[PDB]
């Protein structure tokens, strides 16, 4: 592992250092449908001409970007994808801009979102959610090795590949840093407490929030929901959770650690970093280096009849991509 | 059951994030 992650940081550095820049033109994608939309952008299916690639064309408004103030989360996230290369990491294949928007090609993973597929089963199975949060454990020691935080773990951002392993995505609020950060930032189920208090945290809140993501996929609810934020925010301070009857002992006691209130001792975030974690009871089965190969039988291989098949999405409503004849935000993307 | 009540929440539609 310190083996094949010393090599890892390597590669990520030299591109982190002179990021790759207009690398393409929408002129040379072809336009097929919507897959998910956003306050300041939108995500679409595209066809490449020159190869008759499919990917995902994530674009951006960039004056909506500046009016949500997400100006430097954005090119946080750009600058990170375009470094990155992990299995369980969805790939960033091109990235541009032009006069109006910001858009970024990534592969297309037709299989759809675990959201998707967790709601319309109820719950998955112990062996189940062990699979996929095992590679969601490997992506986190990956990120965090190279002093990134992820902030943005949920269902909604996790899609499901031809070979039934996870696909991680929307990098929006990934961040490199060493020492402590402040940002209010995240979903409200999956909030750690640091962050809801507002006291300066690090990356043990996504070790938390693998907590309420593997709750989430074994109980078919997460372990704190309510109609107002506010309420969900007090379930999670509370230091209380309550577990479905199903539940294994283990299962009882990796969730215990891992949604711990008490930052100084949750799992993840002690002296043996994630080790706590990958040598845990209810992982003793897990063959990490197996995952990480994918040469693990998946639990499920979601369905397509072909590539640009896109039933696996939702619909969503339609609209039109312009671009102004004046360039909008230049100097505050100048980067990009 | 905790089950009926959170299908019957307003919150099993995709989560939108907050910053603000
Ligand atoms: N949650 C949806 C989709 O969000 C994203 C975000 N980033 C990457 C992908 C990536 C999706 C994808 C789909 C299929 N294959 C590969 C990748 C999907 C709406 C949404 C919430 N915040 C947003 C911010 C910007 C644009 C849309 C949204």
């Amino acid at each position: 592992v310190k083996e094949f992650l010393a090599k890892a940081k390597e590669d990520f550095l030299k591109k982190w250092e002179n990021p790759a820049q207009n690398t393409a033109h929408l002129d040379q994608f072809e336009r097929i449908k919507t897959l998910g939309t956003g306050s300041f952008g939108r995500v679409m299916l595209v066809k490449h001409m020159e190869t008759g690639n499919h990917y995902a064309m994530k674009i951006l408004d960039k004056q909506k970007v500046v009016k949500l103030k997400q100006i430097e989360h954005t090119l946080n996230e750009k600058r990170i994808l375009q470094a990155v290369n992990f299995p369980f990491l969805v790939k960033l294949e091109f990235s541009f801009k032009d006069n109006s928007n910001l858009y970024m090609v990534m592969e297309y993973v037709p299989g759809g979102e675990m959201f998707s597929h967790l709601r319309r089963i109820g719950r998955f199975s112990e062996p189940h959610a062990r699979f996929y949060a095992a590679q969601i454990v490997l992506t986190f020691e990956y990120l965090h090795s190279l002093d990134l935080i992820y902030r943005d773990l949920k269902p909604e951002n996790l899609l499901i590949d031809q070979q039934g392993y996870i696909q991680v995505t929307d990098f929006g609020f990934a961040k490199r840093v060493k020492g402590r950060t402040w940002t209010l930032c995240g979903t409200p189920e999956y909030l750690a407490p640091e962050i809801i208090l507002s006291k300066g945290y690090n990356k043990a809140v996504d070790w938390w929030a693998l907590g309420v993501l593997i709750y989430e996929m074994a109980a078919g609810y997460p372990p704190f929901f309510a109609d107002q934020p506010i309420q969900i925010y007090e379930k999670i301070v509370s230091g209380k959770v309550r577990f479905p009857s199903h539940f294994s002992s283990d299962l009882k006691d990796l969730l215990r650690n891992l949604l711990q209130v008490d930052l100084t001792k949750r799992f993840g975030n002690l002296k043996n970093g994630v080790n706590d974690i990958k040598n845990h009871k209810w992982f003793a089965t897990t063959d990490w280096i197996a995952i990480y190969q994918r040469k693990v039988e998946a639990p499920f291989i979601p369905k397509f009849k072909g590539p640009g098949d896109t039933s696996n999405f939702d619909d969503y409503e339609e609209e039109e991509i312009r671009v102004s004849i004046n360039e909008k935000c230049g100097k505050e993307f100048s980067e990009f | 059951t905790t089950y009926a009540d959170f299908i019957a929440s307003g919150r099993t539609g995709r989560r939108n994030a907050i910053h603000d």
